[PDB]
């Protein structure tokens, strides 16, 4: 048994799924350098 | 953020801002893991380029969001609603009939 | 000898001036914040100061700042859109 609002909640998240791999793809290259390079602030370093 | 085409507008402005500190950032990385003092001062350029790179990130994913939502607020409009407005009905029925 | 790793410049915690103050003063500096934050006007400043108040808030961590967030919202649903949510929506 699912009640109204939970019905509607998942209705909202499946009209909005976006597959754009061209964006998903930049922001993962900003992470690897924002990962890397917050890293070394910190000073922890080490060989991957 | 008005418009779809306006909104995609404000999101490529918005990604070159980033760019130019990522390469920024890259350049840096490299000088400081390059084969003292020249290294010095580069760990600290470093730190002073993390105090931007991700706050014009945020700014990134906050506009696709945007641009998301004005597509599908535009995309809503149905054919009837936009003809709703042509002077001349008449003319329309009698070439139908 | 991958490198030597030592790290001679450091940053001492002086941040979160928007978000400044002790937590202390608890009730009166939140409702200081929210009145402020109803008070800012053209949207997109708005915009700007929430991030810095938020990544702030992140480096602090609770259930005092949920009631904040609750409250910032709910002041945020009298207008048409809301921009706190999609903003705690990416900032996190």
């Amino acid at each position: 048994p699912l009640s109204q609002k939970q019905i509607d909640q998942v209705r909202t998240k499946v009209h909005y799924s976006e597959v754009d791999t061209p964006f998903n793809k930049y922001l993962d290259i900003l992470g690897k350098v924002t990962k890397l390079t917050g890293s070394i602030i910190n000073g922890t370093l080490s060989n991957d | 953020g008005r418009t779809y085409f306006e909104s995609l507008c404000e999101e490529e402005q918005s990604l070159q801002e980033s760019q130019t500190h990522l390469l920024n950032i890259l350049d840096i990385l490299s000088v400081l893991a390059d084969p003292d003092d020249l290294l010095t001062e580069s760990l600290k350029k470093l730190p002073d380029l993390h105090r931007e790179l991700i706050n014009s990130s945020i700014r990134l994913r906050y506009d696709k969001y945007q641009t998301r939502e004005a597509q599908l607020l535009e995309d809503t409009k149905t054919g009837r609603d936009v003809a709703a407005g042509v002077q001349n009905p008449k003319s329309i029925s009698e070439y139908y009939s | 000898a991958l490198s030597q790793k030592v790290i001679p410049p450091a940053s001492p915690s002086q941040a979160s001036i928007l978000t400044e103050e002790v937590i202390r003063n608890w009730p009166e500096r939140s409702k200081t914040l929210c009145s402020d934050f109803t008070a800012l006007e053209s949207n997109d400043e708005k915009e700007d100061w929430l991030r810095t108040l938020f990544i702030e808030l992140f480096d602090f961590i609770d259930v005092a700042s949920f009631t904040n967030e609750l409250v910032n919202h709910e002041r945020q649903v009298s207008q048409a859109s809301i921009v706190g949510k999609m903003f705690i929506a990416v900032s996190s």
